[PDB]
């Protein structure tokens, strides 16, 4: 029972600290950025067998060459994507080009902490900051493939391999020794599914998990259920070796 | 009840305000500042406490001058002291636009007076915890005023507030008996430096700085400027002679 | 107006204005519905405590947003009128702006998207009602059944129920109904909804309202005598089996 | 509370046995007294003695008096205006 | 910015009522008691002037104001918000009627506008309900002479005769047997004097009692002649000497 | 629910807690003053108390001039006193340009009272901790004095007063009117009216004042002015000679 | 200047001298075919010691002269005795922004214990300047030759009246838009003195 | 601790302080550490960049305003972007309207006016990020230290961040050294490296951790990242 | 700060309801009792005033009843202050439909527009909801005779016989068993008289404490006639029905 601008004794806002804890309360989103492409994946976490695979979509498309995933509460994610596509597609009209991935992350993260009650100097109406974590990926003609993370605190870092949600601790440390600069696009697909299989309740299938891909030519592409099932069958052969 | 000291507009059972009283304690936690009023003009002086050797000498000006005829010195929170001059700067610009000739000293006191009064009437804002001393040479004679956090002010022959308020301002009473007929503007500069060192007994634990500025019709002729050159160093040796 | 925020993150990471709003749906009338291949059926109950309620003058529990799609909610009736009116205006606004008939997918994300605003808008409170949008897209016979939660999360379901005694009906729809082989006839879709209402309505007639959704903008509302016809056939095969 | 006319004779009571200089004015402390009482002037006469000890003065100068008179007005926090029972 | 309180100070109590309007009626009994009596030939209202200081002037203090020339008003207690309500009532009465319909509103329509201002204070935030209770009495061409009781909660009720204030318990009961169908204007004045005299524990004279009566249309109170249509206002304020004439009349 | 006493709302006793403390704020300064109605004019007196010698006696005043035809005296803290002072001057100017000729005394006391009633009813504004007392000479009712309470209730007085000793001062002005059975002083000259109110103030307070201890306002017909130090001291000369 | 609006014009002038300043104006108001009001007065008092005349459109000056009284009332009560430079600046800001809607001539003059009398005239543009003598209006168009030749610095009270009386007489006989009785005001250290003439007096000189 | 008196932004403590100002002040001391110094003809700004993972990058702690000036942030990162927009807006305001570059002395006063509005009014909050303003004009190089309250004071050099106050020991003994060094930008940059090294405990300065931005008369403001600062390690 | 004095008018309780709305429903039981009856040939409305005495004016007054339209009546049970706000906006919204579409407004459209006002304060505005309940009865050529009621929560449902105010469940018990579909206008009056007599707190029942406004249909079909019973006509039906 206080204002959203009240600082904690640690020097932080109460709205910022409790928003980071809502990330683990939702699903787990894992992705890896390589030199040949960025492999992103999410977990639908179906609570009932009657849930359709096309129901929950945690991977949207901001641009043909730029894509992102969501985790946790998806209520705040849909609002950010509307502003993310606004700061992107409209930016194409201004400069007649594609917006930078790092520049697009700044415009999206700046809309988090602008909330308040009766903000002086201008009109800002927001009840609470966004409690959703977004992993921003894309490709450009200069820096190359990059994978960022949009935090509710307004800060962003460039991660080569990042695991958010419930896998922000156990599944995050497993990607330290399994990542390498020479990792290709095909080997990265089996590496993500290898982590998603161990962190999932039941067996890994196309209904409980959805993966995407971002390349230079094809751009943002979502793996088909038949394409995903072929990668899962190849994963079982990699689990049993010696 | 409980919580009368929480918000602003809530009165105390004896008819006073706690937030106004709490703002007075914030005035005595800052650097002290004094003032001297004469017939030709007024003299401003402030003692700036130096924290460490990282401070650059004489590159910091605490006194914010309103137009050419009004200097302003404050003792208290630095952010709250600059907002009063910035508000008075717009009042002086709005006055000279419609009213032509610059605003006199007793007229400029009403702009800062009512503006602080509005902060005590709202629960969404807080009163200023800084005491600003302003003055100069008006169209007729001269005047000096000291704005208190409560908004109460009057004409002052001298004004001092800060850590040395109990000391420096107590020495102003001896200045009246010393020159009951009148005091020149040049002699008031040397007397202002001595008052700083008389109240320095509590400031001896840190490093100090002397900044003196005066305005009158005898020399500057309606120009408020800081003391520089050999005039500032001359007042230091005369003040430190009795110390 | 009122600029003070309401929804605040709990120290556990949740929101009080959300979870406490979900209890209003669980205390309301249960709304269950299923979808077949060629048809979609949305059942709804009423309050059995109040009597002397004329069915004709009483507004239907299933609100029709468009000719090809309707809305049957469960929850606070005070917050439902706000969603029904704003969804129908957007239905005509979409026909004005894009000159296209609305789709069930666009209607669900709009209503769920509007609910995301009030949760994020300081000075207002989230809706305490959950709506079920079911219909058919233009030039498409594929059934579309979408759930809209008060928190703003929407999803598609073959058979889903909300309201009181929801977990009892959900466990009944998983074993009895199969999503891989849905019924291709309208009569089997109506009898399936009645079987789910036997454990909630608990031997009642005038308190049951079933709405049949058919493609090509065809809506046939079952009357009081038509609903009891399917109830009798099921009760004869229930106790005897 | 003794007024300006009532306190005028009180300053000479507390300073009667206190040694001081030949030139003295008690009318200055009358205006300096804000809401004081008859006893608080004894405090003003007591603090004036210790101010002359550091300067090695057996007689209290009038300048040391005005410093001690305001010293009570500097402290404050005694309230004293909250008694409404005067009738 | 300005004010950050947009919420209403009046909330529903767990007992099923509003805590603000409940204590508002209590504050009406904390001050001077007014009254009024409606008759066939006019409406007679009366009140008492309680001077906080013995050197105060009762002529400058008017407890009976004038909204429209045909309708008077009287309050109870000190009436802190009474000046605010009357200033806002005279504006809405002339704007919505005199500036639109060209004529002054009747008694039934004016009390609805007076209560329209008080009912907004109990709902719209940033303000508190009015702790005053007025009495709307006047004459029109349809309802005739009518007296309405304005409650501090924002509701109005018609009454033949009523007395609200510190002595509202005893004074209202005494007016039940003293009122009947056939009464005159001067006959209703003696009814007000016998009831008010028992409620006055202080000095009893004409300067401490303001007696306002509504009679026929008086050409002397009009100010112009030659127009037979307007014969002057019905409401009239009795002077100090005319009130003392009826005090010894008992 | 201890916040019921911190704002203005209906109390379970049927009263207002914050309004009760508004009257208590006027006794913080402890300044006694009174006003009497003469024959053709009105003269108001006030006790001038200067705590420190550094204050300019000409700058410190408890009597403010709203317009040429209207004077004002206010009791209590100066910040709330000068807050309503500039608000009263704005209402006097708006009445001259828009409405008509110069504002009389009763209209100024009524508009300032209704302005405080809005601040009292609305919970986001605290009431003024001072008391507005206006003196002037009307061209119709003649001399009149209207004392505006901080609760927003204005009423006319014959001879009024202010301060914590008002109840003891009122007895002096009351007993004089009971024996003579007159509502105003019959002295036509305004000079005798000045010495009239000063005589009753000295005997009531038991203190002989000086030229700097009192400020006597004089409101004549369509004119208002404040007596200087020489004019106030001249009145005290004839008082000691007659009595 | 629209069609059908009342315009004062005529001739208004002020001449400073040693003991003070004396203004003057006529009583005639004429728009183009007809003399509307011959008994009126163009003198306006914004303050006891500060006087202001009115020229050009009548309502344009009467509205501005009243607004200045609203500003000087807040200026005098809150501060003190006004001066001639401050009062003339209020007329400038009102005519600067309203120059499109409000276009009229204004001449402001006052008395002081230091600078004595000063004359500040505002043309249709809205600027204000200091001049020892200033004329405005339609009647004053013909007096430019007489006022400049016979003007003297620091004259007496008798020479100041005779200078204005003979100047305004040429603005009447030679211009039909101006005429009537001559209304003049005298500003000295004693107070305000009113002086009025008649058509049977100055026309015989 | 937590909320007792000053938890409301408009409330004053009985000791004459403000906890909300103290809460945001402690955010800088727990943030990223940075140092700085200046000379007559040059000014050197050295900042340290951290992160939560080895695979993660390092967010830049130095924001560029114009070619003649720059700054650094220690505190919450997005709170400095809002203040940087107000500072860059005044740089283009004086460039378009006055055709002049924004002075360092006038930039501190305009930056103080932004923070004082949120502290004196309810509903706002003071920025808990520090700003070290560097730049050059016709007068010379100037360095400023921003606080959550908005205090602006010109200094030769200072440090804000984790264990930054303890790193001032090297700046005090060398205070008489770098102030007399003119025309030697390489030595002035290396002076800031030894100052920030006093606060290093766990990890030392590396290629990606070290961020140095120098500004001067003939040399405009330039941010050196990557291998550009590898030679100054 | 303004957060401490705010009582949080509209918030979701742990039980899933609203605090101010739950307490506003109790205020109806502390007000007069309004009982509507929908007959075959018309609609009969009943009401009882609270706090009445001899000094009350019985000539022209209606506390619990008003007329929003020629073909539509209304029954007011609740706080009178909060009632006039919705009643004034009712005639405005009713004439706007008649000003544009140039036809008589039905009851279903009139209630849902007024209910959205009560639903607005329960969502935004940070204010209290209206603590007054209404019963809307009118004639229409679409669904026929329509009888609806409202609540402080802003919900409306169809009702053949509705009872609000004091003793809500006590009156509805006698109305359920004695209701018939063939009940005419004359038989509907006897149903309200016997109900209000047994559910009151007094011994006898007079005509000063009751209010009745019905809707009668004349010989010409398609248009009804709104008739508010005067105190002279109220005491007449008490003798003919045997209530006295």
């Amino acid at each position: 029972d206080r204002g959203v601008s009240t600082f904690s004794p640690e020097g932080r806002l109460f709205q910022v600290e409790y928003s980071l804890e809502a990330i683990k309360l939702g699903s787990t989103a894992i992705g890896i950025a390589t030199k040949e492409g960025v492999v992103l994946g999410v977990e639908k976490r179906a609570t009932s067998p009657l849930l359709e695979s096309d129901s929950i979509e945690k991977i949207v498309e901001i641009d043909r060459h730029i894509g992102c995933a969501m985790s946790g509460l998806t209520a705040d994610a849909r609002s950010m994507i509307e502003h993310a596509r606004t700061a992107a597609v409209t930016h194409n009209l201004y400069y007649d080009e594609d917006i930078n991935v790092e520049s697009l992350t700044q415009s999206v993260c700046d809309l988090a902490l602008r909330f308040g009650e009766g903000a002086s100097g201008e009109e800002r109406l927001m009840s609470r900051p966004f409690g959703v974590a977004l992993l921003i990926a894309g490709h450009d003609a200069d820096d190359g493939y990059q994978l960022f993370h949009a935090e509710p605190s307004g800060t962003f870092y460039r991660y080569n391999a990042k695991a958010i949600g419930s896998g922000s601790e156990g599944a995050q440390a497993e990607l330290l020794n399994e990542w390498h600069s020479s990792l290709t696009l095909k080997e990265a697909e089996l590496l993500v599914l290898k982590i998603l299989k161990q962190v999932m309740e039941e067996k890994l299938d196309e209904n409980n998990a959805q993966l995407s891909c971002i390349t230079k030519q094809d751009g943002f592409k979502i793996y088909d259920n038949e394409k995903t099932a072929e990668l899962i069958k190849e994963l079982k052969e990699k689990e049993a070796a010696e | 009840g409980t919580g009368y000291d929480l918000s602003n507009s809530v009165f105390s059972p004896d008819g006073r305000n706690f937030q106004v009283e709490y703002a007075v304690k914030a005035v005595e936690n800052g650097t002290t500042s004094i003032g001297i009023k004469c017939n030709d003009g007024v003299v401003f002086a402030v003692e700036k406490l130096i924290t460490s050797k990282l401070l650059v000498p004489q590159k910091n000006v605490k006194i914010q001058v309103v137009d050419r005829h009004i200097g302003c010195v404050y003792s208290g929170l630095i952010p709250d002291g600059r907002h009063l001059v910035n508000r008075g700067r717009e009042e002086a610009a709005s006055f000279k636009k419609l009213y032509k000739t610059p605003i006199p000293i007793p007229a400029f006191a009403d702009r800062l007076g009512q503006y602080v009064q509005a902060h005590t009437l709202y629960n969404s804002v807080r009163p200023f915890g800084v005491s600003t001393i302003f003055g100069g040479v008006d169209k007729n004679g001269a005047h000096l005023y000291m704005l208190e956090p409560s908004g109460s002010y009057w004409g002052y022959k001298g004004a001092a507030t800060g850590k040395g308020r109990q000391s420096a301002k107590a020495e102003l009473e001896k200045l009246v008996d010393h020159h009951p007929e009148g005091l020149s503007a040049r002699e008031a500069v040397k007397q202002a430096a001595k008052i700083i060192y008389l109240a320095h007994e509590d400031n001896k634990e840190k490093d100090f700085e002397l900044e003196i500025s005066w305005c009158s019709l005898s020399e500057t002729n309606g120009l408020h400027k800081f003391v520089k050159g050999d005039l500032l160093q001359e007042a230091i040796d005369f003040a430190q002679k009795e110390i | 107006g009122y600029d003070r925020a309401l929804s605040i993150f709990s120290p556990d990471g949740h929101i009080f204005q959300v979870e406490y709003a979900l209890e209003a749906v669980k205390r309301g009338t249960c709304a269950v519905g299923v979808k077949g291949k060629n048809c979609v059926v949305l059942g709804c109950e009423r309050r059995s405590t109040l009597k002397l309620q004329d069915t004709r003058i009483t507004p239907s529990k299933v609100s029709k947003i468009d000719s090809h799609v309707v809305l049957s909610f469960s929850g606070l009736n005070a917050d439902s009128r706000i969603l029904i009116e704003k969804a129908r205006v957007e239905a005509q606004s979409h026909r004005l702006t894009l000159e296209d008939p609305v789709t069930v997918e666009y209607l669900t994300r709009y209503v769920a998207g509007v609910q995301q605003r009030y949760t994020q808008s300081g000075g207002v409170r989230p809706f305490g009602v959950s709506t079920l949008i079911a219909g058919f897209d233009p030039r498409d016979d594929e059934p579309k059944l979408y759930q809209t939660e008060p928190s703003g999360i929407y999803s598609s379901w073959s058979a889903q129920t909300i309201g009181r005694n929801s977990k009892t009906v959900r466990e009944f729809l998983e074993k009895n109904y199969d999503r891989k082989e849905p019924p291709a006839t309208v009569e089997e879709c109506v009898k399936l909804t009645v079987r789910s209402l036997l454990e909630v309505v608990q031997t009642g007639a005038k308190n049951i309202e079933i709405t049949v959704v058919k493609p090509d903008s065809d809506i046939v509302a079952l009357s009081s005598e038509e609903i009891n016809q399917y109830v009798t056939q099921i009760e004869q095969e229930k106790q005897e089996q | 509370l003794p007024n300006e006319a009532g306190r005028l004779e009180i300053f000479k009571i507390h300073t009667a046995k206190v040694k001081k200089t030949g030139e003295f004015d008690f009318e200055a402390a009358v205006k300096m007294s804000d809401g004081f009482n008859g006893a608080d002037i004894r405090n003003c006469a007591t603090e004036a003695g210790f101010f002359a000890i550091r300067d090695d003065r057996d007689h209290i100068n009038p300048d040391d008096l005005m410093k001690a008179v305001r010293k009570v007005a500097e402290v404050k926090k005694l309230e004293g205006t909250i008694e409404y029972q005067k009738l | 910015m300005t004010d950050r309180y947009s919420f209403s100070l009046t909330t529903f109590s767990p007992s099923g009522k509003l805590g603000q309007i409940d204590y508002a009626l209590t504050a009406v009994k904390q001050g001077v008691t007014s009254l009024g009596i409606k008759a066939t030939n006019g409406v007679v209202i009366a009140t008492e002037k309680k001077s906080s200081s013995p050197l105060a002037m009762s002529e400058t203090l008017s407890k009976v104001s004038l909204l429209t020339p045909d309708i008077g008003a009287v309050y109870s207690g000190m009436g802190p918000d009474y000046r605010v309500l009357v200033d806002k009532s005279r504006k809405v009465a002339h704007t919505s009627y005199k500036r639109i319909y060209g004529e002054y509103p009747p008694t039934k329509l004016l009390v609805s506008e007076v209560a329209k201002i008080m009912q907004e204070a109990t709902q719209s935030g940033g303000v508190r309900p009015f702790g005053v209770s007025l009495l709307i009495a006047g004459h029109d061409e349809f309802n005739g002479f009518s007296l309405y009781q304005v409650d501090p909660s924002g509701s109005y009720f018609p009454w033949k005769a009523t007395a609200i204030g510190k002595g509202s318990v005893a004074a209202k009961t005494f007016l039940e047997k003293r009122w009947n169908d056939e009464l005159e204007l001067e006959d209703a004045i003696h009814i007000a004097l016998l009831t008010l005299k028992e409620s006055v524990e202080g000095e009893f004279n004409g300067d401490t009692i303001e007696l306002a009566i509504i009679g026929d249309e008086n050409p002397d109170l009009l100010g112009y002649t030659g127009i037979p249509t307007d014969k002057g206002p019905r409401f009239r304020k009795l002077t100090s000497q005319e009130i003392n004439d009826r005090l010894e009349a008992l | 629910a201890g916040y019921d006493r911190h704002i203005t709302i209906f109390s379970p006793e049927g009263r207002l807690y914050q309004v009760e403390y508004a009257f208590k704020a006027t006794n913080q300064t402890n300044i006694n003053s009174l006003a009497v109605r003469g024959k053709d004019c009105t003269v108001v007196i006030s006790q001038k108390k200067v705590p420190d010698k550094l204050l300019d006696p000409t700058t410190v005043s408890y009597i403010f001039c709203i317009s040429r035809t209207i004077g004002m005296v206010v009791n209590g803290p100066i910040p709330d006193a000068r807050n309503a002072a500039l608000r009263a001057k704005a209402e006097a100017a708006e009445f001259r340009y828009k409405y008509g000729y110069d504002m009389p005394c009763d209209v100024l006391a009524k508009r300032m009272a209704n302005l405080s009633q809005i601040y009292t009813q609305r919970a986001y504004m605290r009431p003024l901790g001072v008391i507005l007392t206006f003196v002037s000479v009307d061209e119709e009712l003649g001399p009149s004095i209207y004392k505006t309470d901080p609760a927003g209730y204005y009423v006319g007085y014959k001879a009024t007063a202010t301060g914590p000793k008002q109840q003891e001062i009122t007895t002096n002005l009351e007993n004089h009117f009971k024996k003579s059975k007159i509502d105003h002083i019959n002295e036509e000259s305004w000079e005798k009216v000045v010495e009239f109110a000063i005589t009753h103030m000295i005997d009531a307070l038991g203190t002989e004042f000086s030229k700097n201890d009192l400020e006597v306002g004089v409101a004549t017909k369509d004119k208002f002015f404040t007596l200087s130090a020489e004019n106030i001291e001249e009145r005290l000369v004839a008082i000691a000679e007659q009595d | 200047l629209k069609k059908g609006e009342v315009s004062l014009g005529t001739s208004i002038m002020a001449v400073t001298f040693k003991d003070g300043v004396i203004l003057g104006a006529d009583s005639r108001t004429t728009t183009g075919a007809y003399i509307a009001n011959r008994v009126t007065d163009k003198l306006t008092r914004v303050h006891d010691k500060i006087w202001c005349c009115r020229s050009g459109s009548a309502a344009d000056t009467q509205a501005i002269a009243d607004i200045v009284q609203y500003h000087l009332e807040l200026y005098t009560s809150q501060y003190g005795t006004p001066s001639t430079e401050t009062a003339a600046s209020v007329f400038k800001e009102l005519c600067y922004e309203n120059k499109d809607n409000l276009t009229a001539g204004i001449i402001v003059a006052g008395y002081d214990d230091k600078n004595k009398g000063e004359v500040y005239t505002i043309p249709l543009g809205g600027s204000v300047h200091k001049l020892p003598y200033a004329i405005a209006g339609s009647g004053s168009t013909f007096i430019y030759g007489y006022c400049d030749k016979n003007f003297r610095e620091n004259m007496s009270k008798e020479e100041t009246v005779d200078f204005i009386k003979h100047s305004l007489s040429q603005a009447i006989k030679w211009d039909g838009s101006s005429g009537g009785v001559i209304r003049m005001v005298v500003l000295t250290a004693a107070g305000v003195e009113r002086l009025i003439f008649y058509p049977d007096e100055y026309e015989q000189l | 601790f937590r909320n007792n008196y000053d938890g409301d932004t408009v409330t004053f403590s009985p000791t004459g302080r403000l906890f909300q100002v103290e809460y945001a002040l402690e955010a800088i001391k727990q943030g990223s550490v940075t140092v700085g110094l200046r000379s007559n003809t040059h000014a050197v700004l050295v900042a340290l960049k951290r992160n939560a993972d080895e695979l993660s990058s390092y967010q830049k702690k130095i924001i560029k305003c114009d070619e003649h000036m720059g700054l650094s942030l220690a505190g919450l990162a997005p709170d400095a972007r809002v203040l940087s927009n107000y500072l860059r807006q005044q740089c283009n305001y004086s460039s378009l309207v006055f055709n002049r570059k924004l002075a360092v002395e006038r930039a501190g006063h305009l930056l103080c006016d932004k923070a004082q509005k949120n502290t004196q009014s309810y509903g706002g909050r003071p920025y808990g990020v520090g700003l070290l303003i560097i730049g050059y004009d016709k007068s010379g190089a100037h360095l400023l230290e921003f606080q959550p309250s908005g205090n602006v004071t010109e200094l030769y050099g200072t440090a804000i961040g984790a264990r930054s106050q303890g790193a001032k020991t090297y700046l005090e003994r060398t205070l008489d050294t770098f102030i007399k060094i003119d025309g030697n930008p390489d030595e002035l940059i290396k002076a800031g490296v030894e100052a920030i090294s006093q606060s290093l405990r766990d990890e030392s300065l590396t290629v990606d951790n070290l961020s140095i931005a120098i500004v001067g008369k003939d040399t405009p403001f330039t941010i050196y990242d990557g291998e550009a600062v590898a030679k100054y390690i | 700060g303004s957060r401490r004095y705010d009582s949080r008018t509209t918030i979701f309780s742990p039980e899933g309801r609203l605090y101010q709305v739950e307490y506003a429903l109790e205020s109806i039981s502390h007000a007069g009792t309004a009982i509507g009856i929908m007959a075959s040939d018309g609609i009969v409305l009943a009401a009882e005033r609270k706090v009445t005495s001899t000094l009350l004016e019985q000539d022209t007054s209606t506390e619990k009843l008003y007329k929003l339209n020629d073909k539509i009546a209304v029954a007011v049970a609740g706080l009178t202050a909060d009632a006039e706000i919705l009643i004034n906006t009712a005639r405005i919204h009713a004439q706007n439909y008649l000003k544009t579409y140039n036809e008589d407004i039905p009851v279903e459209i009139l209630v849902r527009r007024l209910s959205d006002i009560k639903q607005g304060y329960t969502q935004h505005g940070g204010l209290r909801p209206f603590g007054v309940s209404f019963i809307y009865a009118g004639y229409d050529d679409r669904y026929g005779y329509q009888l609806y009621t409202s609540n402080p929560s802003g919900n409306y449902t169809g009702w053949k016989a509705i009872s609000v105010g004091a003793n809500t469940s006590a009156a509805q018990t006698l109305l359920q068993m004695d209701y018939k579909d063939d009940m005419k206008v004359d038989d509907a009056i006897e149903l309200a008289l016997k109900t209000l007599s047994k559910t009151t707190d007094s011994s006898a029942l007079t005509y000063d404490r009751l209010e009745f406004a019905t809707i009668r249909k004349g010989a010409n079909d398609g248009e009804v006639y709104q008739k508010i019973f005067k105190p002279q006509e109220i005491k007449d039906i008490l003798v003919k029905t045997g209530i006295t």
